[PDB]
């Protein structure tokens, strides 16, 4: 045993991190999405006949690391998990293409005084007042932003852990009010937390589904969506046409047609998208 | 049949001392410290302030003290020794092939030993990069925070939303600054104006400042590390030359002993000062005398002053007039099997829709599309792009 | 045992680096913890008893 | 939802029908373009 | 500062099919008739009391292995085996070597059973000397405990089955039986119905008991009537069926029930600790890919 | 830096198992001369010194524990304990590699169920270190049926007092002391004794005295009483502190808990049920010598024994009834 | 290492009497009170509860006699006795003088236990110094339960009586013994038998049916050597509780709770400590043994 | 004004202490002492 003490004599910080070069995507940003059957396994339907019937239209460990044996193996990486949060039909495409929370009001609760709960609470969920994004509108589905909405209901539940390995949800930062509350403090005390506590609940990886790391040992991430509370945009196109627009022409690209759209991504990396041999950066 | 070569590796010992990253540190070594149970850094900060006969109340003068500690660390290590290994140590003035079967087994006792300082040394490297890990924010916070134009006012409320905006757009654009090297035309010199940005938003008002302790050839100042892994070492060596790479260094570390007067007051009460000799000529050999810093140098670098300096092998380089360390510890950490932690993983939240509608008074903008236009169409999929580029519904 | 903050007479050292950028903020909004301001008629060294 | 009297409290019943969904959150001009698309699925004759 | 080992010499070599299993299970559990280190071969085995020309036993076995030392391989070489003696409150360390496979974890407290399973699991024969050395089935309490019971039940039933036909099931008798659960594991065992007898002497004990005992509570409940009468015992005759208070205990002499209640405790104490107490040993850390398990044992 | 390496030639080779005594008989009666620390009755003078009796000091017994490193999740076990607290070890199934599960005593008085007054002083305490108590229960779903037939008590491996707890965030590294004293891992040189709360303890001999026989042992027994309260099943875990040998104490722990058994067996004169027969049983925790007085303690009040020379002696579970 | 020695002072020279028969058993075992090396002879007897004018109970004698540390005699001299202790886990010499004798070889096992045939025998008075020693008895323990099994047997059948040759005599291969009862006090010897009464008729409450079964179709025609208590009759019991049909899986729940219970029989029928003796000398009567209290 | 057992360099004196400790400290001739007992009446540790 060797006993070492450290101390910092610096007012200030000083020292500095920051991204330089992308080695590889290990996430595969594909389409497939996340099943509630095996999330909470004990909710049923009363028949037995026709629960059976809609899970044959659906559908653990292994020496410390967890794998899924449904899938014998997989080309394009760890395999993203996707929500499903319903929304209204007549929702503005515009709240799309600028980086927002997906509920339909705006939580960031870094601009709100320090240690004001109910002043924080009310930024989230009162509809006396227009967004901190928008004027216009209160919300933009009040199916999610709404206090005992469905957005509330399904993915405010605080992880509880079972002995299976447990599985990871994008949606469950952006609505759990707990976790949005440990914010609320002033900035210097919110940089000093941000490199070294590692928040609630993030993904797993190396594994073949995205997990919940139940084992935090020695894995280094960080992540700018709790703090920022912002979730970036990708490609959509409600079409196959409107895609092909995109990289033909990016500047005489049109947006919104008339039953179709498309959303160009806003993100920290810009990928090279090449689709035949023609590329749009 | 027979054996042509038995090979074996030597373990390349590398100490926390020769390496560069100890630019970033100041090393005092402590005998005893398994029985402290605090330390204790105190400031005194006095705040000068403008006076001007506008229709102002004057401030009065202002005065601020800061109390900083100590933060405890520990490192295991393990050696199994076998059972007859320590069972032979004994007996000998046996036949000679039970001398060799001795001299074969006090190889393996120093071997585990080495192994046991090994994985000793390589904890200082880690738990000292781990200290700056955890009190390193990134470039997108700490610029915005840098600058004390934003904030001369104070944080109000509509400061801060005006400084979130700010780390949004210096994060979407900003980030990944040497991979977006290769697509600009410009090219090596947003990447100079990016890392000299980072070099000046560091707060370089270190207690230390004075303190002379690295120097170059010729006597130049060394100013700070940047740690990389081997990749972008490989970058930033190419991009701009190793124009030394040789700096100057102490040997060893600093010695504090609690031999003498600090001893009584060790045993006596729970306390202990560092430097009572250096500490009782201040008040009560020469009492009211002011603090100035041209005479006051000395009590500051106690013991970094006169270490023998040597040689370091080190890649330097130029930014700004200020000479900048380049490390990469992958072969600390790649031999042991362990991965890097500058090595690193970074999570976005991708948001995405499915399924709209578009309101009644229905518009294009587009020239050349000649289908889909007919108001009876609903869509019921969106397209996303993968990794490998590859479209999916 | 905590290590906590004392105001007693040190013999305080002199540092050649500034130390006051950003210290009106940094009270306000904590940088670090244990600090004390101290106001006109209450910054001095204080009366030594024992 | 609704309120019901008694302390009261919220209670609900099930929006059985699409249609009975609101108009401001389903559109007539929405409900209509989705029976154009009932239309040309069943490739039923008017 | 004390030395401990054991080694046994032979009168003949080995073969070399022989050594290989023997270098197989290098690692394994010995009980050892004496304490000395010098000693002939005819101890470190079972077959000092386990043969195949005398009957074989559960219960001599068992009141065997508690007086025993036991002792653990560390190298076998042509021609002495080399032991290592095992103390009282030793730290030391096994390979899991037996037959059937029962998985060991680290926490759980290894009980030295007696093998009752079949000949080629458990010992291995020396041709060289004629002589059978046998190792005993290791086993976790848990197990041991519960391995014990279901084959008993299953010598029950088959001893009802041969008597008359009709009162038991084969599909009943083996699916509840031969499965045992444990751990949320499940192992088949080898049931070596081919021709048991190993179990005979405790289905003796445990039904001569479960006619006598009925008979003889009614008795020791009625001579305690006092004053001072324990509160627990007036509980306790709502427990007891309604059948069994029903004995007219004039049918029995008094020389009888003497003979009778002499009976009945002198099995109950002499049941009792076979089930209870033989040497028993705790493991505190095991690796499956190494099979290794550091162990101590608590001579009891 | 070679004389950091030589505090390590000291260390290491002053510290080793004492070798076995081999003596060649060439060598003569030589062996008599390397007995040293049988020899027992030591030589003292008019006025003896550490300069006479430093070698009758240097001989000391070879004392040493066995550890058990266990790497359990930071929900279950509490970041703050006392760190002389006993522990058990349950199991159910391997599911993973390494992932274990500890129980402190008031983390097992949450499990249980049982009510306030019975134990009034760590249900304020245990009731802060967690939630409800679902917060646990969702890793062992089989509580309501663990406790109908009776196998709670065969899946508990009592292990011993704490010695060190390395805590992080998710996963709390737990190193425990089986076979003996532990060494305690930041005060050098000291020994890390064993704390049980005044609340479940059950002390066993007091008298007036109104004599019993001294002796040199006294034996920390632990118990777990099967029962039902509110129509539920729920467990009750006691400890008891007597020297009087296992032949009396099966019978002074049925006198502690008589009222317990009236009040459960009225109940099977409506309905029997052979799993409901099984009621408790009891555990030999290891040896305490006499005439050691367990301090009093407080903390944050919750008032805790500690138990110095405590050494662990682990034994399987009899059924009493 | 650790030492080991009692000497014992005494206030008064004794007589070439009561010195001789200490020099007759200068190998024995007796327990004592406290843990020093001084001590009266007020804690050495046994007589502390056992004595002439109180009424001893050899049930509360035995339980007194697993609380006490126990000690081997070295030296009688004439003013002081001398005594070696028993401490766990240590080897030791032991000599048998105990005077219903028996014969021991090596790796054998052994059993402490009051004195029950003869205590006028077994206990010499000290006219000297008014204390009388009891000298407890080693028993091998196939004859130290056999003891304790008659002992508790006949306390059953004295209370009925509110003769002898079926109660009072302990069998053995070759030889017929006495139990020493004139005055006891049965009222320790009774919560025992309290405690009996507990688990006995709870183990007649889930008797296996397929074993009861079993005896039905073995006592009536397939004579057993050892099946010679039922003397070929069957018992009017059996015959009332197997009317039902036999199913495995009840019986596995039952054979459980039969197994469990017959753990709990251990601690009523408990000796004191034990002694593992691993080799035994014939002609010097000595041997070698680890004490292993509880 | 706290009692504490810190390793001081005690001094001796002349006069003797011991005249009835007994029952002086028993009953409470003076505040704020502390009794120790065989193996705990040492001079311990320094911590700093």
């Amino acid at each position: 045993t060797h006993e070492i003490a450290s101390l910092h004599t610096a007012l200030g910080y000083s020292s500095v991190i920051a991204p330089a070069h992308v080695a590889a995507i290990t996430t595969d940003m594909g389409v497939h999405c996340q099943d509630l059957f095996m999330i909470f396994p004990g909710d049923a339907y009363q028949d037995r006949q026709l629960h059976d019937y809609i899970k044959m239209k659906a559908g653990g460990y292994a020496a410390g690391v967890p794998r899924c044996e449904n899938l014998p193996g997989l080309s394009h990486g760890q395999l993203a998990t996707c929500e499903i949060i319903p929304t209204p039909v007549t929702s503005d495409v515009a709240y799309f293409q600028t980086p927002s929370n997906p509920r339909g009001r705006a939580a960031c609760v870094v601009s709100c005084d320090a240690y004001s709960n109910e002043s924080a609470e009310r930024l989230l969920y009162d509809h006396s007042i227009p967004d901190p994004a928008y004027e216009c509108r209160s919300t933009n589905n009040p199916w999610a932003s709404q206090r005992g909405s469905l957005g509330d209901v399904l993915y405010n539940i605080t992880f509880r852990q079972t002995a299976l390995p447990g599985m990871y949800s994008p949606c469950r930062q952006f609505f759990h009010k707990e976790d949005i509350m440990r914010y609320n403090r002033g900035l210097y005390t919110l940089v000093n937390e941000y490199s070294a506590r590692l928040a609630g609940a993030p993904a797993t990886s190396t594994t073949d589904l995205q997990y919940v790391v139940v084992n935090g040992t020695d894995v280094f991430l960080d992540q700018p969506c709790h703090m920022l509370q912002e979730a970036y945009p990708t490609l959509a196109a409600s079409h196959r046409v409107m895609l092909d627009e995109y990289m033909s022409n990016k500047q005489t690209h049109a947006p919104v047609h008339m039953g179709q759209y498309l959303i160009e991504e806003v993100a920290p990396m810009k990928r090279l998208l090449k689709l035949g041999n023609k590329v749009v950066y | 049949e027979a054996l042509l070569g038995v090979y074996t590796n030597v373990v390349e010992f590398v100490k926390f001392l020769e390496t560069a990253l100890a630019a970033a540190c100041v090393n005092t070594e402590f005998k005893d410290l398994r029985r402290m149970i605090d330390g204790k850094i105190q400031f005194k900060i006095s705040m000068p302030t403008i006076a001007h006969g506008d229709g102002r109340r004057p401030n009065k003068q202002r005065q601020y003290i800061v109390m900083k500690a100590c933060n405890k660390h520990h490192i295991g290590a393990e050696i199994e020794l076998a059972a007859a290994d320590i069972e032979l140590l004994f007996a000998e003035k046996e036949t000679p092939l039970d001398f060799t079967e001795y001299a074969g087994a006090i190889k393996t006792i120093t071997s585990a030993l080495q192994f046991g300082m090994d994985a000793l040394e390589r904890g200082l490297v880690d738990t000292v990069l781990a200290v700056k890990l955890r009190h390193a924010p990134p470039v997108f916070i700490l610029k915005t925070l840098g600058d004390p134009v934003y904030s001369e006012r104070g944080l109000k409320k509509a400061v801060k939303s005006d400084m979130v905006s700010m780390f949004k757009a210096h994060l979407i654009e900003h980030s990944f600054f040497l991979d977006k090297a290769e697509l600009m035309t410009r090219g090596k010199q947003y990447v100079l104006t990016m890392l000299s940005d980072m070099l000046a938003a560091v707060c370089e008002d270190t207690v230390f400042k004075g303190v002379s302790t690295y120097t170059t050839a010729s006597g130049q100042q060394v100013a700070g590390v940047l740690e990389t892994t081997d990749s972008v070492m490989r970058r930033l060596m190419n991009l701009l030359g190793q124009v030394e790479s040789a700096m100057s260094g102490p040997a060893a570390y600093a010695s504090y002993v609690v031999r003498g007067a600090n001893l009584v007051t060790a045993v006596s009460y729970g306390r202990a000062m560092r430097n009572f000799e250096q500490f009782m000529a201040r008040i009560v050999d020469h009492p009211n005398a002011l603090p100035s810093v041209e005479g006051d140098k000395a009590a500051l670098a106690d013991g970094h002053d006169e270490i023998q300096r040597t040689r370091i092998a080190a890649s330097l380089v130029k930014i700004g007039d200020k000479f900048v360390a380049i490390e990469s510890l992958q072969r600390m950490y790649n031999e042991t099997q362990f991965p890097c932690p500058l090595n690193r993983r970074i999570q976005y939240t991708y948001f995405f829709p499915v399924g709209l509608h578009l309101p009644v008074p229905r518009y294009s903008t587009s020239v050349s599309v000649r289908g889909v236009e007919s108001p009876a169409i609903q869509s019921t999929e969106t397209w996303v792009v993968n990794k490998n580029n590859v479209p999916l519904c | 045992m905590e290590a906590t903050l004392e105001q007693r007479p040190f013999p305080y050292l002199a540092t050649e680096a500034n130390l006051l950028t950003q210290i009106k903020e940094s009270a306000a909004d904590g940088l670090f913890k244990s600090f004390q301001l101290l106001l006109g008629k209450d910054a001095r060294e204080g009366s030594v008893r024992f | 939802f609704f309120v019901h009297p008694c302390r009261g409290s919220y209670r609900a019943t099930h929006r059985t029908m699409v249609g009975n969904i609101p108009q401001p959150l389903a559109p007539r001009e929405f409900q209509e373009s989705r029976g154009a698309q009932f239309d040309a699925v069943t490739n039923m004759t008017h | 500062a004390l030395d401990k080992s054991i080694v046994v010499n032979l009168t003949s070599r080995l073969f070399a099919d022989e050594l290989a299993a023997l270098q197989s299970k290098i690692g394994s559990v010995l009980p050892l008739g004496d304490c000395h280190r010098l000693q002939n071969i005819q101890a470190l085995g079972l077959g000092c009391v386990c043969s195949r020309e005398t009957s074989p036993d559960y219960i001599q076995i068992m009141q065997y292995l508690s007086k025993c030392t036991l002792a653990v391989l560390e190298e076998v070489r042509p021609d002495s085996l080399r032991l290592t003696r095992m103390d009282p409150s030793d730290n030391l360390q096994i390979k899991n070597v037996y037959a059937p496979f029962f998985q060991w974890d680290s926490n759980t407290q290894l009980a030295v059973l007696p093998p009752l399973f079949s000949r080629k699991d458990s010992t291995i024969v020396l041709e060289s000397n004629g002589f059978d050395i046998v190792f005993p089935m290791v086993v976790p309490q848990q197990l041991g405990h519960a391995i014990l019971q279901q084959l008993l039940v299953y010598h029950i039933y088959s001893k009802i089955s041969a008597g008359a036909p009709g009162d038991v099931n084969m599909a009943e008798l083996d699916l509840y039986t031969t499965n045992v659960s444990f751990m949320g594991r499940t192992y088949r065992l080898d049931v070596d119905n081919t021709d048991l007898r190993v179990l005979d002497d405790l289905s003796m004990y445990l039904c001569i008991l479960s006619a006598l005992v009925p008979r003889g509570c009614l008795r020791l409940l009625t001579a305690l009537v006092r004053h001072d009468r324990h509160p627990l015992t007036e509980v306790f005759e709502g427990v007891v069926p309604d059948e069994v208070t029903r004995i007219d205990l004039d049918q029995l002499s008094v020389p009888d029930d003497i003979t009778r209640m002499r009976v009945m405790f002198s099995y109950l104490q002499s049941l009792s600790s076979i089930f209870n107490l033989g040497p028993r040993l705790h493991v505190y850390a095991y690796s499956a890919e190494t099979l290794a398990a550091s162990c101590w044992y608590s001579p009891r | 830096q070679a004389e950091n390496a030589a505090r390590l030639g000291r260390q290491v080779l002053g510290l080793l198992p004492p070798p076995t005594h081999r003596v060649s008989l060439t060598r003569g009666p030589e062996f008599a001369r390397g007995v040293r620390d049988l020899l027992s009755k030591y030589a003292a003078s008019t006025r003896p010194t550490v300069g006479s009796l430093h070698e009758a000091l240097r001989q000391a017994p070879f004392r040493q524990p066995t550890y058990g490193d266990f790497l359990v999740y930071s929900q279950t076990f509490s970041p703050q304990e006392p760190l002389g607290t006993f522990l058990f070890s349950f199991k159910q199934e391997d599911n993973g590699s390494s992932m274990d599960m500890l129980l402190t005593p008031t983390s097992l008085f949450m499990l249980s169920g049982m009510e306030a007054a019975k134990a009034p002083q760590t249900h304020k305490v245990a009731g802060v270190w967690y939630g409800s108590g679902s917060g646990l229960a969702d890793f062992i779903p089989n509580l309501s049926e663990l406790m109908d037939t009776g196998e709670f008590h065969t899946l508990l491996t009592p292990v011993g007092p704490m010695v060190q707890s390395v805590h992080s965030t998710f996963v709390t590294k737990v190193t425990s002391a089986m076979k003996g004293v532990g060494l305690a891992r930041d005060e050098p040189r000291a020994h890390v004794g064993l704390t049980l709360p005044c609340d479940m303890l059950v002390d066993l001999d007091e008298s007036c005295p109104m004599r019993e026989p001294a002796g040199l042992n006294v034996t920390i027994y632990a118990s777990l009483v099967y029962l039902r309260v509110n129509q539920r099943p729920s467990m009750a875990l006691t400890f008891f502190q007597s020297g009087k040998g296992f032949a009396e104490v099966v019978a002074m722990i049925k006198d502690h808990f008589t009222d317990v058994i009236r009040t459960k067996y009225i109940q099977l004169r409506h309905e029997l049920y052979i799993n409901r027969l099984v009621f408790g049983a009891v555990c030999t925790l290891g040896t305490v010598p006499f005439d050691s007085h367990p301090v009093h303690q407080s903390l944050n009040s919750l008032p805790v024994l500690v138990f110095a020379n405590f050494e662990a002696a682990c034994g399987p579970w009899t059924v009493f009834l």
